[PDB]
This record gives structure tokens, C-alpha cells and sequence, in this order.
């Protein structure tokens, strides 16, 4: 135990294999699906939330994101290196695989 | 509409995309434990959950040995052995079926790099930090051989490995940190270190990889080089960020990564405005040339935290502690911001369903931080998990000896900058801070390097 | 003569660098006073006074108020340990004590 | 001009809820008369002393705050 | 009238950064008021000591950064001296 | 109807412990501060603001000092405060 | 280094005598060295800053001296 494994297992003594990689994430709240277990919200058309229809994100990005590219106003406190290290710091914590 | 696809439904009126039945491409997460279905789907962490520097050097074990030299007892790590930026050390290359590096520009002929991550080549900024961070691990190994001549190669590799891990957490808990959440966010949620607690769970939470993008709204559309005295660099002192994804020969074929970390130094970023959020090269030009159709990264993240299920922004702002709207006169003063509150109410209905990505981002930043009370909250929280729950955290004891910790705490990311590469000027004190040529800049012939004397055996 | 800006401007502060200095100045502590500690004194003053005031706004609005009185201030500082221990020895007028209750008092 | 006796039991009563005291004894109001006298004549004490040097007639507010802050026991809200 | 001056003006401005819609009454300002006079006297005093006690006749920004890491307690401290510091390297840019 | 004893005890407790008013009578602590004043000087006036301040003060001190006693009390295994309680917490304090 | 145990069982002993106290439980002993840790290393650290002000690489008497001074616990005896 001189130096950190690989794979980060058995740094815990109580349970080795929390906090290792290739294991499912924490959830800090119960999570909340269309059908209760596996759907998510927007599968099934017609299917209220809290009996409001779901939005389509595409649409929630053109009205809200959206704004004209040329009144950007840059920051007067942080450099790029700002957004490049948090990059980098995000790729160190975490990465959710999908199917090819 | 079949799995595991969750493909972008187009809304009508649509200013780029026309036909409707046209899709943006979409893939589900895989799942914990599939083949059930009286178990609660839930996501795979594929990299380990601690501030560990495995960015670079892996997180599975082929993966780990194979970024490593074994053709020699130096215990370094293995560079390109084709291409080298003025004398000076790149990323392996990777081999793979698709590699969208080649499908940016046949031409060229550039494969993808390869690191501790499958994403280290989305953009040449990333590339040049993973190089960077691979050349001062090989600086310091040479450095530690020279001190230490009786060492094996495996010894140097774990020493090194070891002061690049302390190195990241350093920089990050001093100077990154601070900058995101503020003074008051950071005291609160970030104490002062204590010692190691192993009744604290370092798992990384599912809403994190969700509530860590607000960096998405520090993106400037252009990506930026300059030359040896800050100057726009020609040619194309100025790229779309359309033109630079996958575009791993832009740092081979152009110049090497001096001119894109000076770049990144001396280019103020994005301000995060109620009526700014994100730019449209990110928005509708995101991986335009690999991809049949640009993808929405905005959309992406909405429709990214509906497949994983998590709760709404309410139901965060409980978790929180703060105040939970419900009417829109409540959500006006949340946000401090009227017409904002009327949008949101008129897309979601309710603030129960409003994303955590879309409150996270829409909220007043706090004072002196980027992010606001929410996304403080959750970021906070997760990194005291984080730092509390390593037993190989730099600051532990018998992790490194005293001596070690006076020499390491002077580390600085100008230093590792300007030390591994042919930059001379770099930005001072807090270099997430400073953007203005020559105002804020030094020549790092005057800030110590880091002391190695102490790592005698 | 160019156009005058404060001192605290050019610091980037909220807080008066000129009255500062002045006070340091007038308030017989030291025969000089250097240019940049009326600044210095200036940021870590306006820091402390944020602080608290966001502390205090945060408590006036877990009790759905608008404006802060000295009920709030004082349950800033008291649900705070480093502005508790900065302040050990202040009372605060109209401020109240810090709701609690011994267990062994209570029925069982 | 026993004006010691206008501190009433019910008050005292009210101070010692205030600082968590379910149950009292019956000898407490007279050990808290005395102790708060003591505390009042010290106060006032330097306060007087505040103002004769003042060569003024009436004790204000801020001598009591100086007074008071020359024990150990600065008070907010009442002058600067 | 004579004038009486106070820090409450710029009070109000940290407030109104802090707490955008947030009000405050005249009881604590008053606080604030003499909550800020009392750390100023604090530093300020100790500063002092500390030019005394090395035999220098200047209170300079070295005096008020040991100044506010003795008196500031734990983490407060920490961030009190990275403020302080950003301001001076700024106030000497300009 | 009766409650047990005790009960209206930690509804009192809990009642005073969120308010912020002052719980001595303004004027019996007024002719009590002006009847102590005498002693030192002879047609003595004071501000308002004064007798203001010095009823916070001491209204302070003796919730602290009942704070104190309340802890010296539990110490000895017991639910009322007695006299050598508050001598205890304030020989302890340094006052005695 | 764990030279918190070279303050002996005997010495705290000795210093409860000198206090006054007649009859002594077993589980003081850890206590008093916790209370002594604390406050040493509080004067300790005021000591070595007002050490570190002045440029100096030794910790003289009057820097105690003073860490005490602001800590409300003057010392006579040395300067
Ligand atoms: C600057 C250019 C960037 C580009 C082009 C980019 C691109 C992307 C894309 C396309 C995704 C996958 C979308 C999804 O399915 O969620 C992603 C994931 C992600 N990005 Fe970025 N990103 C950039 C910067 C950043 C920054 C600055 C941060 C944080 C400070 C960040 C944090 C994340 C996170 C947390 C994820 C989720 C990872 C996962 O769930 O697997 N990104 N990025
Ligand atoms: C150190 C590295 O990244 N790659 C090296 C390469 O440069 C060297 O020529 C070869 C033989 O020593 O071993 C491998
Ligand atoms: C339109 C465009 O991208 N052209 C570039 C060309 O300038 C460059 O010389 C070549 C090889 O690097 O790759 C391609
Ligand atoms: C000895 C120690 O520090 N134990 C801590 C405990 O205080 C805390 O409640 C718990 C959950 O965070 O983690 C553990």
C-alpha cells in the first residue's frame, strides 16, 4: 500500500470495492422514471409529468439557450485556462460509457 | 425510437433543422446490471472516483500498462515515436475502427492520440494539456533518475506518478476551486482539511456528471493562437470551433501546443449571462464534419439527464436547503430575472420539471464564482467527498514526508508551463486569472521551480 | 490634471481606500503608513463585511423576511464557528440567544 | 429607595428561561439582585468616571459602550 | 450640521452585491457600523504592534497580512489574506 | 384541566428563547440605574440611549451567567439551579 | 514521532498535587495531554508567525512572550 492501485480498489477498508472504477454511480435521491423503474421521461408520447406535458429539449434550447452570437461579452476575470482545466479536472472524476 | 437509441425529437419551426422526421443521433447509457428489470436502472463510473491524475496514466490495467515504456529502465511513459514538436515529446498515437481524427481531413492523415482517456482529442487544447502533463511526468522521472541513480524503473514510474497525482490535487483544491464556487461557497463547503475519514463514500454522485457542466457556458466560439510575443500567429491566428473537433493534425502539422496554451493564457473566457448562456458553434456546428448533422450540446444535456432519471430542480433545491418555488412570481425572485422565469414557466409548466442543467445554469452567479447557490451546493459537496474520503490525499500524513509537502506546496501551473516547453512568458500568481498581455505576465526566470533535494533516499 | 478616480476603484473595492488611509494616518499607530495598506486593509474589510452580510441575508430569508434585522445578524454569527470565535466576547443589541435545550430536562 | 426590589421574581424567572432553567429554587432571586448590582454598580462606576473627565453633566451613550468595553464586553448597536 | 461619517454607504453596496432584493434596517447598520470600526481598531492595532516590536516606523502591507493571520480565526484568515493580496497586486497594475 | 409540572416550564423555555424583546421592566431598572448612579456623583442625567444600553448589557450577562449555572447544576445530577451553582460558574469565570 | 507520551503519568501526577487534587481517576491522564497538545500548539503557531515576520529562522523568548501576551496570559521573567 505504498502507491494508489490502478483500478483505485481496496482503498476503502470497510467495503475495497467503493470508490473503485467500472461500478455504478451514487444516487443522492431516488431516481424518477415515466413508468417508475427503467422508461425515461419523454419514451412514450402523450405521457404528462405532474400532469404537464414534457418538453422537448431541442425546442427548451431554442428558446432559452439561444441568443445572437454577436452582443458576447467576454470575462474580465478568467482566461481559458479556466475552462480547460475544468475540462481536464471532469475527465479525471467521471465517464458514463453507452452501448456502440 | 428503439433502444438502446433516445433519439432528439425536432420541434416544428426549427431555424436549421427543417425536416421534422430528421433526428439528432442519441445513445442510451449501459446500464448496471442488465436483463433485469425489477432493479432500478442505474450508470457505470468507468474511471476511478479520486483526484488521482488518471487522465494519463489510465484507469484499467492493460490500458495502464500499455502507456508505459517497457523498452527501457528509465520507468517513463511512451510518447509518439513519429512526430515531435520542436524536439519535443507528443501523445502516442491510437489505433481504432472509426477514428473521426482521420474523417476531419483525409489529407493530413493524423490518427487519433492516445492517454488515460478515450476523449483527450476532442479539441487541440485538451491534447495539448494531456501532452504537457505527459511531458513534465517524463521531466520528472529523468530528474529523479539523475537524483537518484540506484532506483529501478518501476520505482521512478511510482515516484512520479505519485508527485503528478499531488501535483493535480494541488493546483485544483488551491486555485480551481476557489475561482468556481467563491469565497463563501468554498469556506462553507470546503473546510479546512482535517485528516482522513474512511466513513466518507468518494463515489462520484450521478447529479455530478450532470451539474459539472456548467463549464459549457464558458465555451468562446473561436479557438485562439499566438506566437512568442503574444501576437495572432499566422497562419489562422483565429479557428472556428467547428473546424478544430477531432482535429488532431492541427497540433502535429501547426506549430506544436506552444502556441495553443499561449493562447489559452492570454484569452479572457465567456461570461455566463442570463440572456448569453452558450454559443451557437456549440449549439448547432458541434462535431459538424465527423457527424452527418451538427449536434445541440445544450439538448444534449437535458436529454443526457432525463435518461439517467434524475429528479427535477425542486427536488435539488430541497436536497440543498434552499427556498423551492412553485408559482412564477416565486421563480422570478429565485432567479431575479422576470422574463427568464415567464420562459421556463411557459416550457416546463412547473418548476418541478425544470432541468438541473437549465437551474443550475440559469440561477444569479454567486459573489466572486461562476456558478450559483445549486450548482455550488452539489459541486461543493461533491469535492469535500472527494478530498475527505482518499487515504492517498497529498496532505495525509505519511503520504509524503514534511520536507516533501514544503517543496510540493510550491508548486504552480505557470511553472510546470513554462518548464516544459519553449513558452518564456507566462501569466502570475492565480493563472485561471490572468488575461491581459503583457499587464499580467512574467518571464519565470524569477519564480522557483520545484525543490527535488528532499526525495533522497 | 486628468480626471480623478478614487483609489478604490483602481483596487477594484467597494470599501473607501482614501478614508482608510486617512484613519490609518490620523489614528496615531505608526509614525508612516505604506501605499498599499490602506488597500489591503480596504479588501480584507469589505471581505469580513460580505461574509456576514450574506450569512445574515441567508437567515432573513429562511424566515420569508425581506430585510435584515439584528435577530438575523446575530443568528449569522452564532450558527458560524470561525465568526462565533472572531466574535466571543460581543453581544449583539436585540439579537436573542440561540434556541436550545439540555436533553436531560427534557421528558422521557 | 429599594428600587433593587423592581428587578421582580417573575422577571428573573424570565431571564433564566431564557437561558434553558426548567426548575428553579427559591432562594436564586436573592444571589441574582446581588450579582446584577455588582455588575451595575462596576459599569456605572467607569461610565461616571467616562463622563467627569469629559467635564460633562450627562452620561451618554458612548460612555457606557467605552465602559463597558473595558471589561471584556463590547456591545453592538448602540453608538459607533 | 456637523457631519457625522459612517460606513454605511458602502454597507449598503456590499449588500446590495450580496442580496440584490435584500433590504436592511437602521439597528443593524448600526451593528455593521460597529462591527467594522472594531475589526479596523483590531488590525490596525496590532499592526502597529508588530512595527514596534521590529523596530520599523512604517505599517506596511506585510504588517496588516501577519496582522490579519493572527487575528483572524482558521479558514477565515486563509481567504482574508488571498482578498487582500488581490487588491494590491490590481491597485499596482493600474 | 392541569398540566403536569415541568410542561409550562419548556413552553416558557422555548417561548423566550425566540423572542428578542427585553425581559426586565423599563422603568423599575431606569430608577434602579439612576438610584446606583447616586453614589458617585450628585445630579447625574442620562441619555435614553444609556439606560438603554446598559438593560441590554445586563440582560446579557445574567442569560449567560444562567446558561453557566444551568451547566454547574446538571454537572451534580440534578434539574434545579441552586445559589452555589451560580458561585461555582462564577468562581470558575474569575469573577469570585 | 510520538513524544506527547514523554509527559508522563508520574508528572501529571505531580502537577494535580500542586493544584490540590487528593484522589485521581485513570482516565485523566489522555485527557491532560489533548488539553496540554491544544494549548501548546496555539502558542506554538502564534509564536513561530511572529517568528516569521521578521525574517528569522530561530524562535527567541520575547516571541513567546508575546503569543502569550495576546493570548491573555502574561509571563514575567523574560523580557
Ligand atoms: C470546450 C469544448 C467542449 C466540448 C466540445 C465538449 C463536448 C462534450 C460532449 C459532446 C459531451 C457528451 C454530451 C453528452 O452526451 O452528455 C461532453 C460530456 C461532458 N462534458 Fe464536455 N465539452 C467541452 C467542454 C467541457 C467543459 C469545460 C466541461 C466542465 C468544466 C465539460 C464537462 C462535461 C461533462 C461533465 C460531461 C459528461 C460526461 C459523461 O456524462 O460521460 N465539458 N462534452
Ligand atoms: C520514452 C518514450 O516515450 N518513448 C521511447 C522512445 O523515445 C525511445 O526511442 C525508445 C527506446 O529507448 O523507447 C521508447
Ligand atoms: C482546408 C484545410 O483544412 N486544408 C488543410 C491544409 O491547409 C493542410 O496543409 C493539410 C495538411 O495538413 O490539411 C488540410
Ligand atoms: C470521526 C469523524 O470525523 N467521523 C465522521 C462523522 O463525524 C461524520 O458524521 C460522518 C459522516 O460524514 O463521517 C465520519
Amino acid at each position: 500500500d505504498k502507491y494508489r492501485t490502478i483500478t483505485g480498489m481496496c482503498n476503502n477498508r470497510r467495503s475495497p470495492t467503493l470508490g473503485a472504477s467500472n461500478r455504478a454511480f451514487v444516487r443522492w435521491l431516488p431516481a424518477e422514471y415515466e413508468d417508475g423503474f427503467s422508461l425515461p421521461y419523454g419514451w412514450t408520447p402523450g405521457v404528462k409529468r405532474n400532469g404537464f406535458p414534457v418538453a422537448l429539449a431541442r425546442a427548451v434550447s431554442n428558446e432559452i439557450v439561444r441568443f445572437p452570437t454577436d452582443q458576447l461579452t467576454p470575462d474580465q476575470e478568467r482566461s481559458l485556462m479556466f475552462m480547460q482545466w475544468g475540462q481536464l479536472l471532469d475527465h479525471d472524476l467521471d465517464f458514463t460509457p453507452e452501448p456502440a | 425510437q428503439q433502444p438502446p437509441c433516445f433519439p432528439l425529437k425536432i420541434p416544428p419551426n426549427d431555424p436549421r433543422i427543417k425536416n421534422q422526421a430528421d433526428c439528432i443521433p442519441f445513445f442510451r447509457s449501459c446500464p448496471a446490471c442488465p436483463g433485469s428489470n425489477i432493479t432500478i436502472r442505474n450508470q457505470i463510473n468507468a474511471l476511478t472516483s479520486f483526484v488521482d491524475a488518471s487522465m494519463v496514466y489510465g484507469s484499467e490495467e492493460p490500458l495502464a500498462r500499455n502507456l508505459r515504456n517497457m523498452s527501457n529502465q528509465l520507468g517513463l511513459l511512451a510518447v509518439n515515436q513519429r512526430f515531435q514538436d520542436n524536439g519535443r515529446a507528443l501523445l502516442p498515437f491510437d489505433n481504432l475502427h472509426d477514428d473521426p481524427c482521420l474523417l476531419t481531413n483525409r489529407s493530413a492523415r493524423i490518427p487519433c492520440f492516445l492517454a488515460g482517456d478515450t476523449r483527450s482529442s476532442e479539441m487541440p487544447e485538451l491534447t495539448s494539456m494531456h501532452t504537457l502533463l505527459l511531458r513534465e511526468h517524463n521531466r520528472l522521472a529523468t530528474e529523479l533518475k539523475s537524483l537518484n541513480p540506484r532506483w529501478d524503473g518501476e520505482r521512478l514510474y511510482q515516484e512520479a506518478r505519485k508527485i503528478v497525482g499531488a501535483m493535480v490535487q494541488i493546483i485544483t483544491y488551491r486555485d480551481y476551486l476557489p475561482l468556481v464556487l467563491g469565497p463563501t461557497a468554498m469556506r462553507k463547503y470546503l473546510p479546512t482539511y482535517r485528516s482522513y475519514n474512511d466513513s466518507v463514500d468518494p463515489r462520484i454522485a450521478n447529479v455530478f456528471t450532470n451539474a459539472f457542466r456548467y463549464g459549457h457556458t464558458l465555451i468562446q466560439p473561436f479557438m485562439f493562437r499566438l506566437d512568442n510575443r503574444y501576437q495572432p500567429m499566422e497562419p489562422n491566428p483565429r479557428v472556428p470551433l467547428s473546424r478544430v473537433f477531432f482535429a488532431s493534425w492541427r497540433v502535429v502539422l501547426e506549430g506544436g501546443i506552444d502556441p495553443i496554451l499561449r493562447g489559452l493564457m492570454a484569452t479572457p473566457a465567456k461570461l455566463n449571462r442570463q440572456n448569453q448562456i452558450a454559443v451557437d458553434e456549440i449549439r448547432e456546428r458541434l462535431f459538424e464534419q465527423v457527424m452527418r448533422i451538427g449536434l445541440d450540446l445544450p439538448a444534449l444535456n437535458m436529454q443526457r439527464s432525463r435518461d439517467h432519471g434524475l429528479p427535477g430542480y425542486n427536488a435539488w433545491r430541497r436536497f440543498c436547503g434552499l427556498p423551492q418555488p412553485e408559482t412564477v412570481g416565486q421563480l422570478g425572485t429565485v432567479l431575479r430575472n422576470l422574463k427568464l422565469a415567464r420562459k421556463l414557466m411557459e416550457q416546463y409548466g412547473t418548476p418541478n420539471n425544470i432541468d438541473i442543467w437549465m437551474g443550475g445554469v440559469s440561477e444569479p452567479l454567486k459573489r466572486k464564482g461562476r456558478v450559483g447557490p445549486l450548482l455550488a451546493c452539489i459541486i461543493g459537496t461533491q469535492f469535500r467527498k472527494l478530498r475527505d474520503g482518499d487515504r492517498f490525499w497529498w496532505e495525509n500524513e505519511g503520504v509524503f514526508s514534511m520536507q516533501q509537502r514544503q517543496a510540493l506546496a510550491q508548486i504552480s501551473l505557470p511553472r510546470i508551463i513554462c518548464d516544459n516547453t519553449g513558452i518564456t512568458t507566462v501569466s502570475k500568481n492565480n493563472i485561471f486569472m490572468s488575461n491581459s498581455y503583457p499587464r499580467d505576465f512574467v518571464n519565470c526566470s524569477t519564480l522557483p521551480a520545484l525543490n527535488l533535494a528532499s526525495w533522497r533516499e | 490634471r486628468a480626471k480623478a478616480k478614487t483609489r478604490s476603484s483602481r483596487a477594484g473595492l467597494q470599501f473607501p481606500v482614501g478614508r482608510v488611509h486617512r484613519l490609518l494616518r490620523k489614528g496615531n499607530y505608526a509614525e508612516r503608513v505604506g501605499a498599499g495598506a490602506p488597500v489591503y486593509l480596504a479588501a480584507v474589510l469589505e471581505y469580513l463585511t460580505a461574509e456576514i452580510l450574506e450569512l445574515a441575508g441567508n437567515a432573513a430569508r429562511d424566515n420569508k423576511k425581506t430585510r435584515i434585522i439584528p435577530r438575523h445578524l446575530q443568528l449569522a454569527v452564532r450558527n458560524d464557528e470561525e465568526l462565533n470565535k472572531l466574535l466571543g466576547r460581543v453581544t449583539i443589541a436585540q439579537g436573542g440567544v440561540l434556541p436550545n435545550i439540555q436533553s436531560v430536562l427534557l421528558p422521557k | 429607595r429599594d428600587n433593587i426590589q423592581g428587578i421582580t421574581k417573575p422577571a428573573i424567572r424570565r431571564l433564566a428561561r431564557r437561558g434553558g432553567v426548567k426548575r428553579i429554587s427559591g432562594l436564586i432571586y436573592e444571589e441574582t439582585r446581588g450579582v446584577l448590582k455588582v455588575f451595575l454598580e462596576n459599569v456605572i462606576r467607569d461610565a461616571v468616571t467616562y463622563t467627569e473627565h469629559a467635564k460633562r453633566k450627562t452620561v451618554t451613550a458612548m460612555d457606557v459602550v467605552y465602559a463597558l468595553k473595558r471589561q471584556g464586553r463590547t456591545l453592538y448597536g448602540f453608538g459607533g | 450640521k456637523t457631519r457625522k461619517e459612517s460606513y454605511a454607504i458602502y454597507v449598503y453596496k456590499v449588500l446590495k452585491q450580496v442580496h440584490p432584493d435584500t433590504g436592511i434596517s437602521s439597528k443593524a447598520m448600526s451593528i455593521m457600523n460597529s462591527f467594522v470600526n472594531d475589526v479596523f481598531e483590531r488590525i490596525a492595532g496590532e499592526a502597529s504592534r508588530l512595527a514596534h516590536y521590529n523596530k520599523r516606523s512604517t505599517i506596511t502591507s506585510r504588517e496588516i497580512q501577519t496582522a490579519v493571520r493572527l487575528l483572524l480565526p482558521g479558514e477565515l484568515a486563509k481567504h482574508a489574506v488571498s482578498e487582500g493580496t488581490k487588491a494590491v497586486t490590481k491597485y499596482t497594475s493600474a | 384541566h392541569r398540566y403536569r409540572p415541568g410542561t409550562v416550564a419548556l413552553r416558557e423555555i422555548r417561548r423566550y428563547q425566540k423572542s428578542t424583546e427585553l425581559l426586565i421592566r423599563k422603568l423599575p431598572f431606569q430608577r434602579l440605574v439612576r438610584e446606583i448612579a447616586q453614589d458617585f456623583k450628585t445630579d447625574l442625567r442620562f441619555q435614553s440611549s444609556a439606560v438603554m444600553a446598559l438593560q441590554e448589557a445586563s440582560e446579557a450577562y445574567l442569560v449567560a451567567l444562567f446558561e453557566d449555572t444551568n451547566l454547574c447544576a446538571i454537572h451534580a445530577k440534578r434539574v434545579t439551579i441552586m445559589p452555589k451553582d451560580i458561585q461555582l460558574a462564577r468562581r470558575i469565570r474569575g469573577e469570585r
